[PDB]
């Protein structure tokens, strides 16, 4: 009964790509598009009325068998037609009567080496559920956005507004999933239905093509990632349902490990929302690109989180009517792509927004010690590795930020950071007016990236403990001078005895 | 075995490098102790005084008894790192004695 379990859990969905098989027999009449829209009906449901749909299951494939025959019967060429439908038959009866009911279990939730292996194994699919449960939403609403950036129409448009306003606003994802699953389907049924021999002869999406497979593949794919993703879910809570903290930073290597792949997007968050708009401005280079260079210089110069943090809900929407209208006037394409990678950053730190407010050793020494001295040499090559007039600026802010960098390191942190923020706005005054006229943007953002993570060191606890080292040697500099003049003093006098030992024997 | 024999030989060097920077090495570890102490008073919020090294290059190694924990773990953990690890402290050692050389 290994195997029988095997199908009554691996196996249902042979049956659904058989279904598309006969669909996509050759030419399609109305007949075999009728065959797939019973695929699609199948798939729909399951997203719907999940408890629906496992209440019509395998009535579903008996009907599926029911359709068949009738085809076949009807219905070497003509063969070949009978064949095909008949082989979609068959698998439907082994699940059927066989494997349907032990399914309807499975989903009710309602040798030395090898056992070693599998424990390995046992981890690593756990671990990999957790991540894809949280993080799916992403890659759903990014490939809907891909696929509706290259077929540019007027009905893979309410794809981009479903998946571009329940992004922001993260209330709607729910309907967002099922609006688009109905949408998609639409979709594919018109466009099938449009390859057919009474339809001959754009802007609406339906046209015509000889691969009919390959021309319906795109969407296809997109109703596949969504019902995927509640596959997933509900896996996932099947599992639970029958079966990296702050504190382990300060420990090992691994616990700090954890806790930044735990958070990583708790913390430099706005930071990376700010890294993104650097990508737009330099992959895009237009003129509706420069309204992202300004909101970028009216939120960087509000230097508080706090006053950032009020001014998320705009920058969010902004974000949101930017991509619909452009996508609006490219209707009447695929840079685009970068507004929306940031739409997603930005809608992400909208949540730590209002979420908050609900060997090591050797390692954080160099960073919070020795990077301020790197973060000087990159300067320097920022700005010697692209000759211009911009170039040139670079080279001076290394020359005087070496000479008064002791005395900055040490300064409280009003002025510490005035500085910095001081280098930043050259950096970032410089990435917008690059693209105002117009060698590019790459090492002015390795350089922005940088000038940002020293912000945090300049900014942290455990730079109090290095400003305190650095000032102590300031006043034991004395003492330092008169151990130096020591030694000196004590050499000459030892060769000093030895000379005149010399001179005495003579 | 030239895996090990070349590990022999870089200890070797180590030694010698180690010689080399002897000297300032006692300068620095005589300042590093009075800097233990001077900042626990400047954390405090209190002021550095005379006192606070009194406490407490050559000569004034022997003549502080005043042991100190952590920098002596610390110590410890130093002598127990890898070869490679310690090789290259050696370098830096170095270069940080001599530095007029470097420059020239």
């Amino acid at each position: 009964e290994l195997v029988k379990g095997v199908y009554a859990k691996y196996w249902i969905y042979v049956c659904a790509g058989m279904f598309i098989v006969v669909s996509f027999a050759g030419r399609l009449v109305v007949y075999k598009i009728v065959y797939m829209f019973l695929f699609l009906l199948c798939l729909t449901l399951f997203q719907v009325y999940y408890s629906l749909w496992r209440k019509l299951l395998k009535a579903f494939w008996w009907l599926v068998v029911a359709y068949t025959m009738l085809v076949l019967i009807a219905v070497s060429e003509l063969f070949s037609s009978i064949l095909v439908p008949g082989f979609f038959l068959l698998a439907c009866i082994l699940q059927l009567h066989y494997f349907h009911r032990p399914f309807m279990q499975l989903t009710d939730m309602e040798l030395e080496l090898a056992a070693g292996f599998s424990d390995v194994l046992s981890r690593v699919q756990v671990f990999l559920r957790r991540l894809l449960e949280l993080h799916v939403f992403k890659l759903v609403a990014l490939y809907t956005v891909w696929v509706a950036l290259k077929e540019v129409s007027v009905m893979n448009l309410l794809l981009v507004v479903l998946w571009a306003f329940a992004l922001p606003y993260p209330r709607f994802r729910p309907m967002a999933s099922c609006l688009s699953t109905v949408w998609t389907c639409v979709i594919i049924v018109c466009k099938m239905l449009y390859q057919l021999k009474v339809v001959n002869p754009n802007w609406f999406g339906v046209r015509k093509g000889f691969p009919n497979l390959g021309y319906i593949q795109n969407h296809l794919q997109v109703l596949l990632l969504l019902v995927f993703e509640a596959i997933v879910y509900r896996r996932q809570e099947h599992y639970r349902r029958q079966h990296g903290t702050r504190q382990q930073l300060d420990q090992d290597l691994l616990g700090c490990l954890k806790y930044f792949i735990n958070f990583f997007f708790y913390k430099f968050g706005l930071e990376i929302c700010f890294l993104m708009a650097v990508n737009v401005i330099g992959q895009r280079m237009n003129f509706l690109v420069t309204l992202h260079g300004c909101w970028l210089v009216a939120i960087l110069t509000r230097r508080h989180r706090q006053a950032i943090a009020r001014l998320w809900p705009n920058y969010c929407l902004f974000l949101a009517l930017f991509l619909l209208y452009q996508y609006l006037l490219c209707l009447g394409s695929t840079n685009l792509i970068s507004d929306f990678l940031l739409l997603l950053c930005a809608s992400q730190q909208w949540q730590v927004f209002s979420a908050e407010r609900t060997y090591l050793d050797m390692l954080k020494v160099a960073v919070f010690r020795y990077l301020f001295w790197l973060v000087l040499v990159v300067v320097f090559v920022t700005g010697a590795t692209r000759i211009s007039i911009f170039g040139l600026g670079y080279l001076l802010a290394c020359f005087y930020l070496l000479l008064f960098g002791t005395a900055l390191l040490q300064r409280d942190t009003r002025a510490r950071l005035v500085l910095w923020d001081c280098l930043i706005l050259y950096n970032v005054t410089v990435i917008i007016s690059k693209n105002m006229l117009s060698a590019g943007i790459i090492w002015d953002s390795v350089c922005f990236f940088f000038l940002l993570l020293q912000r945090r060191v300049f900014l942290s606890h455990y730079y109090l403990h290095v400003r305190a080292d650095l000032q102590a040697t300031a006043l034991l500099a004395s003492r330092g001078f008169a151990l130096y003049n020591a030694a000196n003093l004590k050499s000459i006098d030892f060769h000093r005895r030895i000379e005149e030992k010399s001179l005495a024997q003579l | 075995f030239l895996w090990m024999l070349g590990q022999a030989l870089v200890d070797e060097l180590t030694r010698w490098l180690q010689e080399f920077t002897r000297h300032h090495g006692t300068m620095s570890d005589v300042l590093r102790a009075e800097r233990y102490l001077l900042t626990q008073e400047l954390l405090q919020g209190g002021e550095v005084h005379r006192g606070v090294l009194d406490q407490l290059a050559s000569e004034l190694l022997l003549d502080r008894r005043l042991r100190i924990p952590e920098l002596e773990e610390a110590e410890l953990f130093a002598e127990g790192q890898g070869r490679a690890l310690r090789l290259l402290r050696a370098v830096y050692q170095c270069v940080a004695a001599h530095s007029e050389l470097l420059c020239y």
